[PDB]
């Protein structure tokens, strides 16, 4: 009988329902089938409802009865949601009973505007050798992780998450920081591994997993990236600090691209919609780093590209790439030779090196930017008498820079590998043979130094004293190593 | 209840309900004619009526026809009769033996396994090819991905895999043929005959079979794919065994939806193919999965359009894989055969945890070397091998040892090769290339590395050329 | 087709290219460095 | 030592272009169909988006 | 001679002697 | 008058007035709303209704949703009250300090100064960069543009310039934050305090701002461009005083018309942008110029995609400049910042009748040598520094020494680089270059030119590495 | 008809880069979906099924044969184009003829290297 | 009006490139077919006929003259695209213009070799 | 290049005559 608030689908195929009726209902409004499934209502046309379908439409049938909601769409959000795993719309798909969340934030929210954000500040610590170094990432900031395909992309994602586990034991409440893997097009299976990684090291009950595998209808995997950033900002605004990753945004505008096209607006570049830009932007701009009267909080964004044959030039790239404030170019030929992970150290850049890196971080990386730019300069030939150190020690730095998965190093830790390398006690050492001195070193060092490593944590700064201890501790070592 | 046929275009037919108007997925038999074919309801175009999809070729067909409703999808029979016996897309006994008497039937149309019933557990498979397995080793339970160009060696390498693994495991097998030659559809029933897998008048047979090939429709091949797959989800499902399926090509799903989104009516994608391309191929590979209470290790054979990897469709398969062999035309036309890229093939269990540290430090110890090869390669162009440094010469020669070296002599390709085929273990492999990287045999020539097993056969065979001087 | 095309492509030809004059002016400021060094004692 | 050198200099150089003329040849034809195909490629973004008006 | 790019005749020369120009 | 929303499909909305219907280029109050949801007229559809582009979000937005008529453009605050406060592209403020309470307002949109009010005052604008006031010096009085990549010191470059020439301009600045990060809008309204030109507790404010940047929808990343050069218009017309214009960025205004060209019913053109590039373009960019009466010196930062020069949104712009600055990631990558191609980036200005003889005939010399320099790159490849003449090796020598003697660390970037700013004069750039090409530093190392002010510290920094090496 | 009544038959499309030119004018303006080169996504389809029919009958359904010869034009010797490699990918192998052999004298011109024969080396003569 | 009435006179388009943008705008937006680079199907006929007009009278015909100095801005120093090709193919000559020639000294940048008179080199002075 | 495989295969060739002519006479 009515047909305000309610509506009949005039014609359905391809998740698309054109919904006679629905007169009151408002744009991006969600509505309710006869099936039980929801839909988007995107189009509001003058004698029609373009709505997009949120999973399978099969159960759909022409004249089923629309409901309305009555609210903008949106997703549960709070400290409930980590440990569990959920769907694009916020229901638990881990079998572990239904979450019951206190609060509901909208989807897509404005970004905080001018007054309310304030500069970066605190670190965002990743745990990777050549990350905190060269590449540091702040609290606030959106670092992107570009590259091939099968060149640790996920792999920086996920010890980033492992990694936080140092200090979300802690005491310290600022330290903290809570993770957010959003999952995008990629298989179940794979995400099924990552929840089996993070559940084996410790990670899970700091971290809330938003899936939308390929076996989802494409506005779930549209939605999904957004859905998982309001769920960040609940800490955001609330005091506390959160990291959230987008893995990945080349299959959100493959899914954007098909619910658009399918709802009859036209196509433009590569057949993508014309706001593709707009897409992304307002979903990084939200992250931010917030004043001490807003909260203190922030949230950290981590984007994935995935680049076709190392082509940064093509159109969903050079988007992200200007948007972002910084990038992490992973590149096949370095990956393919033995540098894992394979961070371009001359292309990849963060905007934002000083406030990031801590004290005692800032001498030894300081260092080691110059000694390695001044190495890739001369870098095709092996001869120079004068520089022969100089194509060593970059030799040796860049066989630092290797680090395996599963296994992020602390702060004060990374200090210690590097001063190794930087004051020259590998430089008469071979270079194959770094990876396994680096190994029991820091077996070593972690196992009974752990005084002096405190000590740099304590004094936030390699001192006088504790540069004395680590100058014996190396060159006894490397003695012991060589004979 | 009854439906008149409204409209008909190439493979797309609209058919029109009074009353009862079928949801979708649904099959429709189409009266009045003399095969049974089938109209898989596709859209709700509105006005009481329905856009499909026919599986068989559509001349003949009247406006006005009558069709009928079943109520259900395209069902097919599932058991272990189907075993030893071919089907086609709409589940139909297509090798002239009667019917397939089953006392269950499966739809062809079913959503994927959820979060929680996914599985963890991912143990190595040997191929026994050198390429694969030090480079980009399969695993048990898996998804494999056999990607290459036109002629490249596809139908070769899967038909090895077939012969090594498929017939030394104790459990059942599929093979698809989705939309190619319908000539390897009669080599492969009479072979495995021959061989002895699937047998005529015992039921003990391994494999099962099911083929829509290039000549049928694009309705057919659009769904064929489906229907080979839900062969395997029986015996995971409900017995819980080891299952191998086979598809070849899986191109052909994505290629046959590409003819058929121009007639549904939708606004074409890049290059020319269908918006609904990512989703269509999602919905189907994922069904493909290894559960917990049984296992699939899928081997799929992908072809890639004018060798163009940058396509869409190879380009969406990728992420759906867990081990990739990338087939290049360049390592083809140079005589090294399987043309398996060892600076593009990858596999997820390539790993120090999974495989060991000595597999991991020499597979990326030949990656290396070929790396700074193919490097030095506009160098050797212009300049020459005499004006490269001393020690890069060594790089490259060993590199060109190592190229020949990955290449391997076929079973299957004994019948054409004229050599005898090769079957390489997992430690013997990892032994001859870490020999070579160190430099234990650069006095020996290169043609010496070229096609052979172990690298003891390579030793042999320089000795051999020493004696002809 | 026009002047200095060699590095703009950035291939083996490009990038040691760059590298070759890198060698050549850091010899030669060592060389430069040490007539600093007569004229200032 | 200097009239042998010469001589192979000459001939190096000469094999320097030649296998220099063959990449730039084979460069061309690559050349010529990308350029088609972009503007096939490009030309049916166009027409795709007059279609959907 | 100093001058490269001239075949293998620097290294030709390498040959016998091991067996002027810098 | 009344008008009620019939269709509401992304950024693009369409109003159906009963009766009076308004003209293109008018603002609509949508009434049933928190916060000021305003719409501009775009077309006329027909049957009395109009179709209009969101100045912010359409979600909530119903059908039969009343909106009534202001009978006017989007009409702003101009004035002094507008200095040292942020607004959005509707007029109202956005710093959470009152309403910007002004005794006159402007509408956005008005038709471009004529020719016979075009003025011809060529003068030069000494800014302090090398690179800069050398080969293409920017002119007082006229239109000044930034091309570059992404992330190739676009930013850094233009807030140098706000750093530099705004304090020594007594006068007024109006920066416009088009379609940018608005992490960068937060750092400049801080660092602007600190310095003191934008005064909190009093009337006293230099700079004026408006804002959008990337967060918002395309509607308002359209508008801010022409919300900005209105507030600048202002002080060019009413009051007789010179004024500074700088935009960022001025690529997001032709952007942002091509994510709702399509919607608005348009065949789109080349490179996917839309069909009216030049002539929206045009109409912006010629209300940016200096009149008789009044005089903006405009410095608009300009995003290049891809490092494409070649693309329609960069290309069609430089026909708007008189003075150019390109940057180079090629140029960047090596250390050289500012990142300024010196065979690329010119000005109107630069000939010897105008800034005279010795300022010309260095520039071009520069110029010289630095193309001179790509042709012996070439020849370099293949034989190396060693078999080059006498004469070629110096001209290299020359040349490195000039590239490096061009960069120069700024004082708004000192965490970037680590040493202090500099701010070099204008004869002391004409001498300093002057004295290389004539070689006068040759026995000193090229190293010493490196990110130094004026040629005295190149001479000063020789004596530190000296006593250092 | 020759094949199903126990008689062979050769049949040869000279050729079909010409049919697909014909295919694609017919595609084109009944205003259908183009991709690589402008050509439908039918394309393959075309001369899927016409090579296909082209087969070896068993002596129960007669113990003919129909042999099929299908031509192709490249252009500068691009046997990577979108046309070609359908129907290499179809075909039962080929035989690449190269221009620089054919205007050398060698004729013909069969490049030894790319063309094969895959199921023609089983039926071949013992003294060959 | 001056070569119809015996007088002599001079044109010069600058510049006709950014006039095809003007016109392809202006056919876009009224729904015509759009061709190669989004420009309407006739954008050769565009510059052709407004060129062609440029002519030399005989004494018969007035005797007057309209001479034509075209400008075309092309990208990167590409001679072989869409919009200069058509105008290099209407005019009888060219004078091609280099960024590198430019720098290097060479005021004004002419480039020599490529450009070229091919009606013009008979109407010039014989001192010359 | 296809002249680019003509200097480095001319090369190995030459290489593997030097190696097998070493190999024949070890093998002795
Ligand atoms: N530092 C490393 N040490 C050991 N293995 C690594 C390292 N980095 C990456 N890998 C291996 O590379 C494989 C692929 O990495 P990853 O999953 O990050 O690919 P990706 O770039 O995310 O692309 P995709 O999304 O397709 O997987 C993994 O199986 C992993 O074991
Ligand atoms: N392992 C191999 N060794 C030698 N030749 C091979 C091998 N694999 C493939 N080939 C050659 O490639 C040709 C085509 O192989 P095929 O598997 O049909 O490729 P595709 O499936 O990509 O069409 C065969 O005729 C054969 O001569
Ligand atoms: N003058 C400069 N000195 C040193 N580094 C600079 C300079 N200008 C830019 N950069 C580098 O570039 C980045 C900032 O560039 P940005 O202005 O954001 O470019 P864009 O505006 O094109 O994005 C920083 O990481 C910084 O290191
Ligand atoms: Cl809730
Ligand atoms: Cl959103
Ligand atoms: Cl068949
Ligand atoms: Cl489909
Ligand atoms: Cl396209
Ligand atoms: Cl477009
Ligand atoms: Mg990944
Ligand atoms: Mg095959
Ligand atoms: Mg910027």
């Amino acid at each position: 009988v009515d047909l305000e608030e309610t509506g009949r689908v005039l014609s359905i195929g391809d998740g698309i329902a054109r919904v006679h009726g629905l007169r009151n209902v408002q744009a991006e409004e969600m509505v309710e089938f006869s099936s039980g499934l929801k839909g988007m209502s995107l189009n509001l046309e003058p004698d029609n409802v373009g709505v997009v379908v949120f999973g399978n439409d099969k159960l759909i049938k022409e004249g089923d009865i629309v409901k309305r909601t009555g609210a903008i769409v949106d997703v549960p959000v709070g400290e409930e949601l980590l440990g569990r795993v959920v769907d694009a719309l916020g229901n638990a798909i881990d079998g572990k009973g239904p979450i019951g969340s206190k609060a509901r934030r909208r989807v897509g929210l404005k970004a905080p505007g001018i007054i309310p954000r304030i500069s970066v500040r605190e670190p965002m610590q990743t745990g990777i050798k050549a990350v905190d170094s060269l590449v540091p990432i702040g609290r606030g900031q959106r670092e992107l992780i570009i590259g091939d395909r099968q060149t640790g992309k996920t792999s920086i994602a996920i010890d980033t998450i492992i990694n936080q586990k140092r200090f979300n034991d802690g005491t310290d409440e600022k330290k903290k920081l809570y993770c957010i893997y959003v999952a995008i097009g990629q298989k179940r299976s794979t995400v099924a591994q990552l929840v089996k990684r993070l559940t084996d090291a410790d990670a899970m009950k700091y971290t809330i997993v938003v899936s939308a595998t390929a076996s989802d209808a494409a506005p779930l995997q549209y939605l999904a990236p957004y859905s998982g950033c309001s769920m960040g900002e609940y800490f955001r605004d609330n005091g506390k600090h959160a990291l959230i990753i987008y893995d990945d945004l080349s299959k959100q505008a493959v899914a954007y691209r098909q619910m658009s096209l399918l709802l009859r607006r036209p196509p433009g570049r590569e057949a993508y919609p014309g706001d593709v830009f707009y897409l992304h932007s307002r979903l990084l701009e939200r992250a931010a780093k917030m004043n001490d009267a807003f909260g203190g909080g922030s949230l950290t964004a981590l984007p994935v590209i995935e680049t076709q044959a190392g082509d940064v030039s093509a159109y969903i790239p050079t988007n992200v790439i200007s948007i972002t404030d910084g990038q992490i170019f992973l590149e096949t030929e370095l990956f393919y030779k033995g540098i894992r992970p394979a961070i371009n150290v001359g292309l990849s850049v963060s905007r934002v090196g000083s406030a990031a890196q801590t004290r005692a971080m800032k001498q030894v990386a300081g260092t080691m930017k110059l000694e390695l730019a001044q190495y890739r300069e001369v870098a095709a030939f092996a001869l120079d008498a004068a520089t022969q150190q100089l194509l060593s020690r970059g030799v040796r730095l860049t066989e630092l820079l290797k680090q395996g998965q599963y296994s992020p190093m602390a702060i004060e830790e990374q200090v210690a590998v590097i001063y190794a390398g930087v004051r020259g006690y590998l430089d008469k050492l071979e270079p194959s043979k770094i990876t396994k001195f680096e190994n029991a070193f820091l077996s070593h060092v972690i196992s009974q130094h752990q005084a002096l490593l405190g000590k740099i944590r304590t004094d936030g700064k390699i001192s006088e004293e504790s540069d004395a201890k680590l100058k014996e501790i190396v060159t006894n070592f490397l003695a012991g190593f060589e004979a | 209840t009854t439906g008149r046929i409204v409209a008909v275009i190439g493979a797309v037919v609209d058919v029109q309900f009074d009353e009862g108007l079928p949801p979708i997925l649904n099959a429709l038999e189409v009266q009045g004619r003399e095969t049974r074919l089938v109209l898989e309801v596709a859209q709700h175009l509105g006005e009481s009526t329905v856009r499909t999809i026919a599986m068989d070729g559509t001349e003949g067909l009247v406006r006005g026809q009558k069709v009928l409703d079943s109520g259900a999808p395209i069902r097919i029979p599932v058991g272990p009769e189907t075993l030893g016996r071919i089907m086609n897309v709409i589940g139909e006994p297509i090798d002239e033996r009667g019917p397939i008497k089953t006392k269950q039937f499966a739809a062809i149309h079913a959503e994927a396994p959820e979060f929680v019933e996914m599985s963890v557990e991912q143990e190595i498979l040997v191929t026994g090819i050198k390429v694969v397995d030090l480079l980009a080793p399969y695993a048990k339970g898996g998804k494999i991905g056999l990607f290459g160009g036109a002629g490249v060696g596809k139908t070769v390498l899967i038909m090895e895999l077939i012969n090594n693994v498929a017939k030394a495991h104790g459990g059942y097998s599929v093979f698809a043929g989705v939309g190619e030659r319908t000539r390897e559809g009669n080599d492969l029933y009479h072979e495995m005959i021959e061989s002895g897998v699937i047998n005529l008048k015992d039921a003990t047979s391994k494999v099962a079979l099911v083929y829509g090939q290039m000549n049928e429709p694009p309705g057919a091949r659009a769904r064929v794919a489906l229907t080979g797959l839900t062969v395997a989800e029986y015996f995971r499902d409900q017995e819980g065994q080891d299952v191998l399926l086979f598809i070849d090509n899986i191109f052909r799903f994505t290629q046959a939806g590409s003819e058929v989104s121009a007639l549904l009516g939708r606004i074409p994608s890049a290059v020319g193919y269908q918006p609904t391309l990512a989703t269509d191929m999602g919905t189907m590979q994922e069904r493909i999965t290894t559960t917990k209470k049984g296992s699939i290790t899928s081997v799929q054979a992908i072809y890639v359009p004018a060798d163009d990897l940058t396509d869409p469709a190879p380009a969406t398969t990728f992420a759906h894989l867990d081990a990739t062999t990338v087939l290049s035309r360049a390592i083809a036309e140079l005589g090294i055969y399987p043309a398996v890229d060892p600076l593009d093939s990858t596999s997820r269990i390539m790993d120090p945890n999974i495989v060991g540290s000595e597999h991991y430090d020499v597979a990326r110890g030949v990656q290396k070397i070929l790396q700074d090869y193919k490097s030095l390669q506009d160098i050797i162009a212009i300049l020459g091998m005499d004006e490269l440094s001393e020690e890069d010469k060594l790089t490259v020669s060993r590199a060109r040892k190592i190229q020949r070296f990955l290449s391997q002599p076929f079973q299957v390709a004994e019948v054409f090769t004229g050599h005898l085929g090769k079957l390489v273990p997992l430690k013997e492999t990892i032994k001859g290339f870490q020999q070579i990287l160190a430099g234990e045999y650069d006095h020996l020539p290169e043609q010496a590395f070229y096609m052979v097993g172990p690298i003891e056969e390579a030793v042999a065979k320089a000795d051999k050329l020493a004696e002809e001087h | 087709s026009s002047a200095g095309a060699v590095r703009d492509a950035g291939g083996a030809f490009g990038k040691r290219e760059q590298a070759e004059e890198e060698r050549y002016f850091r010899a030669r400021a060592a060389e430069q460095l040490a007539a600093l060094k007569k004229h200032h004692e | 030592s200097t009239t042998s050198e010469q001589s192979a200099r000459m001939t190096a150089m000469d094999n320097a272009s030649k296998n220099a003329s063959e990449m730039i040849d084979k460069l061309t034809l690559t050349f010529n169909r990308t350029r088609q195909a972009v503007i096939t490629k490009e030309l049916i973004e166009i027409i795709s988006g007059a279609a959907a008006l | 001679s100093d001058r490269g790019l001239c075949g293998a005749i620097h290294s030709s020369v390498a040959k016998q002697m091991k067996s002027v120009g810098d």
